[PDB]
């Protein structure tokens, strides 16, 4: 199985999380060109 | 001990006659008299900067007219309030707006009228909408060189006025004298409709009226690609070995924005035909 | 276990879509 | 179709049955009384036809897995109706739900039945209403089990859930369930319920318990300058000599204390209370130099720090407290002497419900005050932490925006920010209706309030307004 | 008338703080205070000007009073520290006028002759801008009444100054600056859509008042007249503009040529530095 | 930094020699070394005995101590404040009890070698109630006794005050 597989298929969000990671680096821009 | 941080809360009339009696006496340093409330330590109010007669020949203590003074206040008086004097402004148009002798020499006879008596110094000729020119001090008295000078009792507010440590020759004078805090303080009766003033009445002034358009075709097009082939040189020298080549520079500027809202804007005014007819 | 592993990463994925929805909030206000 | 449940078809197509299932018992869980969606039996019977599979796999974590897969207490009490269930697994079972589960709505529901089943257990436990006495926060099942004392008879039933409830419960709830439990044992549990023994002996603790050093002490106290830093360093060895009752840094100054001010003289006489954490009866008797007549102090703090200092010395487990710091608060000169004695008075008065901090406060200041009416603000809020005192809703921010100050409105801010605490739901339309006031003081409170709201939790929920009003 | 004015918030800010200071006492009608000004050409001026106390009755609309001789020493005092600066006329802050306004204005046009008059709101959500203008001049009637003496809507506006925002842009920090690119176009959809037709309903609403009243002045002088000012376009069923469509797609022709060409090189402009950049940071970071 | 050892990271003493850099000079911010030995005195707040918890063991919370850091924050006016933090402090200890008032002589053992026991194997060293003091991070490696007379019946891994038996 029940939880079994869709604790795999939540596993592959940690992809979504790497998008994330683009995100905070966005934020991680342009922080220093305002200061 | 003892004693507290102050705090000068404005009204902005103060500042609105600041700027437009030294604006209107713009050669010229003014002297002039400020109005407000004694509402406790920590805190005083101005809430009325206004209008003192001209000196020709000295500007000093002597530019205070006592028959001002009785007519003046007395026909405020018999304006909506008879408040209190919360201290006296002045000018320096000609210079960093810095503590000049007069100051001094009528700083005695100013807190001889009143408990803080505090300084207003402004140059006017330097923003449009940016700087806070205004400034305020305290001359606290030389008999207290004995006792640690301006105790301040926590210093953290302090502490965080110690931010600038504005205007280096004043820090020249910082024997017997310091800034104060002066917070722009709101005015529920009057920001919002202030807000109003200034928003709904910019706001294409009636909110109605523009909703020029073809001869920005033109310039803005000649403005566009005129900077375009120049933007579009550097190609050429796109290379790799990224520490021998030293050129980096963007060559998307106002080519993107000032398109977007050019076209996008004169896009809707060639559909302020369908949006303003039917 | 099993239990547990879905009970740390869909807190951590509740909280990534937060911030990452604040993200672009951020870079909105640097730019004004 | 049901012949069938071996393949990777069938095993994906009841991965997603049940979570049809799973989302239909979500979607019933939060529904009144009833009005749920039909549950088809097919989709039901499949769910303890794959807990067959969890008998014939045998394994509990799965079974539990399953047990929690319906959100639901059916097979959840199949699991623990199971043969040979550990309580070990079972026990830490309770530490996986009550460390995950979101809701208080089912969570102290799986809480309390597992308190069933332990009741169900042969021992008679105490770990689960140890446990459920302070979530599920039973004031009648600790005298029950108080009964289990009466009928039980010894000296080690008595003693560790009496003590997990004597250190981790709220102070209202021990002192408020106290009279319920005694309305031998019945003298045991007035020997370590009162409040008599632990901060003694851990007094005892802190004064055989010094590692400290002097030498810092000598490399701060060669300072001169007129800094506020010479109060620092009595918060160092104040603080580096925290309860310790020993007076060994009040008596190596004669002018390195009269920098005499508001800090020098408060903290003067507050970091003698710092030293006297605990310290439970030589307070006025130590302290007899510092009554606040006995001191004549510069303007108000050698005598205000000295019941600061009582009230450091009584914080939380107030006796006449209440009263003596209440009177000799109500025979004070003037407002400006009335701080350590008001926040002392509500912080030893939590939950006592004291009622002249809620009248002659308000009305003491009458408008405004400088720094007594924020601790007004405070110790109404310390007598009415997390309570929702719905009179001081209206005469807190009901008061807190036609005076002008800011201190005032700064420290009343803190103070409707205290009365509310651990909500999780039961403030947030009062947060952003302080969102959509002025700009620098209930703004400010409402995140000061919905952070004591969701204290401990990941909630989603101030996050969203915290950004918000953080960029 | 008088061409306009040009009307600083400065003295407006000047109505304010005398609201206040009637505001704490007993309010019984508005203020009514001077309004100095700043008159060169048919154009006006105002930088500043004061209040006066000032009471009425509501029984014959006539029993009220300001006071001259302390409007005269403190314009004594005001001409004395500014030689620029004279009266102009008054204002009053509840936004709609009433029959004694005639005998205010025309009672202190005897200092100047003209005294112009500003409606302002102290709560302003509706209108647009505060600031208004009349002149009380005659039209005498078209039946010529004895000296229809009349107040006529001079048009108004808030007046600038250099370095008079340094204060107000600072105090408000809310400005979005340059908004053009972005739903400023659409709050002035709105506005002047919605705030402009329901205008057209209220005065479609003042038609039905000829309806069923309106016999008054029932205004056939200025009404259909400008009214046929409107009816340049009578944009009937059926359209009638043959004549407007390739006038619309000359107009739409080199605006969607510029879109064309030149968002092209917007993707243009993208790409190289997208590319580059990407991959850099791509097969680089390792 | 409060009761932590170099053992478990060092950049305890570089800070505190980064203390000792800031607090001996003048050049610095005014109430940088009003913050600098107070952050002394959080360093050794106690004697490195206290340490600040918002939340028991037992999932219940510590609001003395998450009052004691809402309270802590606002020290720009009212440094109580801090002075409160004395509420956010605990009694790291294990209590060899029994009756109510006994001495029971215990002296159990810990399973840590005499390299984390230091303050900037065999056992640990007990008394027969002070009370003895517990290493937070040592919770995990304290072992009830094989040769004392009193040892505890009901298990001991958490600290505080605890129960004993005659055995
Ligand atoms: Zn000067």
């Amino acid at each position: 199985y029940l939880s079994k597989i869709e604790e795999l298929q939540l596993i592959v969000n940690d992809k979504s999380q790497n998008l994330r990671r683009l995100q905070a680096q966005r934020n991680e821009l342009n922080a220093k060109v305002r200061l | 001990a003892v004693d507290t941080a102050e705090q000068v809360y404005i009204s902005s009339l103060a500042l609105l006659k600041m700027l437009k009696h030294g604006r209107a006496g713009v050669p010229m340093e003014v002297m002039g008299l400020m109005l407000g409330e004694f509402v406790d330590d920590y805190t005083v109010r101005v809430i009325d900067v206004f209008a003192m007669p001209q000196s020709g020949t000295g500007v000093s203590v002597e530019a205070v007219d006592p028959v001002f003074q009785a007519k003046m206040l007395d026909m405020l008086k018999q304006t909506g309030r008879p408040e209190m004097v919360v201290g006296w402004y002045h000018s320096h148009p000609g210079f960093g707006c810095w503590l000049s002798g007069v100051d001094i020499n009528t700083q005695q006879s100013f807190e001889a009228l009143s408990e803080r008596a505090v300084a207003v110094v402004v140059d006017p000729i330097q923003s449009v909408k940016g700087k806070v020119v205004i400034d305020a001090f305290r001359l606290i008295n030389a008999n207290m060189m004995v006792l640690g000078h301006e105790p301040r009792q926590t210093t953290s507010n302090l502490g965080h006025l110690n931010k600038p440590s504005i205007q280096a020759l004043i820090h020249g004078l910082n024997r017997h004298y310091y800034s104060i805090t002066i917070n722009y303080r709101k005015n529920e009766l009057e920001q919002k409709m202030l807000l109003n003033l200034h928003k709904k009445s910019w706001m294409e002034g009636l909110t109605l009226q523009d909703y020029v358009v073809k001869e920005m075709l033109e310039l803005a097009k000649n403005y566009n690609k005129a900077v375009e082939e120049e933007d579009k040189m550097t190609p050429e020298q796109l290379a790799i070995k990224n520490v021998g080549k030293q050129d980096p520079k963007r060559h998307l500027e106002e080519h993107v924005d000032v398109l977007m809202t050019s076209n996008i804007v004169q896009c809707l005014a060639a559909m302020l035909d369908t949006v303003v007819f039917k | 276990d099993l239990y547990s592993r879905y009970k740390k990463l869909q807190q951590e994925l509740e909280f990534l879509e937060v911030q990452e929805e604040y993200i672009k909030d951020e870079q909105k206000n640097l730019k004004k | 179709f049901n012949v069938n449940d071996n393949s990777e078809y069938v095993e994906t197509i009841i991965a997603k049955c049940i979570d049809h299932y799973t989302k239909q018992c979500v979607e019933n869980a939060d529904l009144p009384e009833g009005e749920k969606k039909p549950i088809d039996q097919r989709l039901e019977g499949i769910v303890n036809k794959m807990f067959q599979r969890c008998l014939d796999d045998h394994k509990y974590k799965q079974a539990i897995g399953i047990a929690l897969e319906t959100r639901r207490l059916d097979v959840f009490e199949k699991t623990i109706l199971e043969s040979n269930d550990v309580p070990g697994m079972l026990a830490y079972s309770l530490k996986l739900c009550m460390s995950l589960m979101q809701n208080k709505q089912f969570r102290n529901k799986v809480l309390r039945v597992l308190v069933k089943i332990y009741m169900n257990l042969e021992k008679p436990d105490f770990i689960n209403v140890c446990q459920c006495l302070i979530f599920l926060d039973d004031p009648q099942a600790v005298s029950d089990i108080l009964e289990k004392l009466v009928k039980e008879d010894n000296l080690l039933m008595a003693y560790q859930i009496c003590f997990d409830l004597y250190e981790s419960a709220s102070q209202q709830f021990l002192s408020s369930v106290i009279q319920n439990l005694r309305t031998d044992q019945t003298l045991k549990m007035i020997k370590i319920l009162s409040g008599e023994m632990a901060i003694e002996l851990h007094l005892q603790f802190l004064i055989r318990n010094n590692n400290t050093d002097l030498m810092i002490l000598k490399n701060t106290k060669d300072a001169v300058r007129n800094s506020v830093c010479h109060t620092a360093t009595v918060i160092a060895n104040s603080f580096m000599h925290c309860g310790t009752t020993s007076d060994q840094f009040l008596r190596d100054n004669l002018e390195w204390l009269a920098r005499a001010t508001n800090w020098a003289k408060f903290t003067a006489t507050a970091s003698l209370g710092v030293i006297h954490k605990g310290h439970e009866k030589e307070a006025l008797q130590l302290m007899a130099t510092y009554l606040p007549k006995d001191t004549s102090p510069g303007s108000a703090y050698q005598e205000g720090g000295g019941l600061y200092a009582l009230g450091l010395i009584h914080a939380n487990h107030g006796g006449d407290i209440i009263d003596y710091l209440l009177n000799q608060l109500k025979n004070a000169s003037n407002d400006i002497v009335r701080h350590g004695g008001s926040l002392g008075l509500g912080l030893a008065a939590m939950g006592t419900a004291r009622q002249d901090v809620y009248d002659l406060l308000k009305t003491n200041l009458y408008q405004d005050d400088a720094v007594t009416g924020e601790a007004a603000g405070l110790a109404l809020g310390l007598v009415m932490l997390g309570s929702k005192n719905a009179q001081a809703i209206e005469d807190m921010v009901g008061y807190a925006q036609e005076t002008q100050h800011e201190k005032i409105l700064r420290g009343l801010a803190v103070g409707i920010a205290l009365v509310m605490y651990g909500r999780m739901e039961e403030a947030d339309a009062l947060i952003e209706s302080l969102c959509r006031d002025k700009d620098p003081i209930l703004r400010r409170s409402g995140m000061y309030t919905v952070a004591m709201a969701y204290c401990g939790s990941g909630n989603n929920k101030a996050i969203r307004r915290l950004l918000h009003v953080a960029v | 008338a008088v061409q306009k004015v040009v009307v600083h918030p400065l003295v407006l800010l000047s109505v304010v703080d005398h609201f206040n200071r009637i505001g704490k006492v007993g309010n019984q009608k508005r203020v009514v205070g001077v309004l100095l000004g700043s008159w060169q050409k048919k154009v006006l001026d105002v930088s500043n000007s004061f209040a006066v106390p000032f009471d009425e009755d509501d029984k014959d609309d006539s029993v009220w009073f300001l006071d001259h001789d302390y409007l005269e020493n403190m314009y004594g005092m005001f001409k004395k520290v500014n030689a620029r600066e004279r009266i102009v006329g008054w204002y009053h802050t509840g936004p709609k006028l009433h029959k004694n306004d005639i005998a205010i204005n025309e009672l202190m046009k005897r200092y100047c002759p003209n005294s112009v008059l500003v409606i302002i709101d102290v709560k302003p959500k509706d209108l647009g801008l505060p600031t208004e203008a009349y002149i009380s001049v005659e039209e005498v009637h078209d039946d010529g009444t004895p000296t229809s003496k009349t107040f006529e809507h001079v048009t108004s506006e808030i007046g600038a100054e250099e370095a008079e925002e340094v204060g107000v842009e600072h105090l408000l920090r809310d400005i979005k600056d340059t908004t053009v690119g972005t739903l400023s176009q659409r709050i002035t959809n709105q506005v002047h859509g919605l705030k402009g037709l329901n205008s057209k309903l209220l005065d479609i609403r003042s038609y039905l008042e000829k309806v069923a009243t309106g016999k008054l002045p029932i205004n056939h002088q200025i009404i259909y007249q400008l009214q046929d000012v409107f009816n340049l376009l009578p944009d009937v069923s059926l359209q009638e503009f043959v004549k407007a469509f390739y006038l619309k797609t000359n107009d739409q022709m080199v605006v969607v040529y510029l879109a064309s060409l030149i968002r092209s090189v917007v993707a243009l402009h993208n790409l190289i530095n997208n590319k580059i950049a990407n991959r850099d940071a791509e097969k680089k970071e390792g | 930094m409060i009761q932590q050892t170099e053992i478990t990271c060092p950049k305890v003493n570089q800070f505190r020699q980064l203390y000792s850099k800031v607090i001996n000079d003048k050049h610095d911010d005014v109430m940088a070394k009003f913050g600098a030995i107070l952050a002394q005195g959080i360093l050794d707040a106690g004697g490195h005995n206290v340490t600040i918890s918002l939340q028991s063991r037992t999932g219940h919370t510590h609001m003395p101590s998450v009052v004691g850091v809402l309270v802590f924050t606002q020290f720009w006016f009212w440094f109580p404040l801090s002075h409160f933090l004395s509420l956010a402090y605990t009694p790291t200890c294990v209590i060899g009890l029994n009756k109510d008032l006994k001495m029971p002589k215990v002296q159990y053992k810990s399973n840590c070698k005499p390299s984390t026991f230091a303050y900037p194997t065999a056992k640990a060293k007990k008394k027969e109630k002070n009370p003895a003091r517990v290493m937070p991070a040592q919770l995990k490696v304290l072992t009830m006794p094989e040769t004392c007379r009193y040892q505890p019946f009901k298990p001991l891994s958490i600290g505080g005050i605890i129960i004993l038996k005659d055995t």
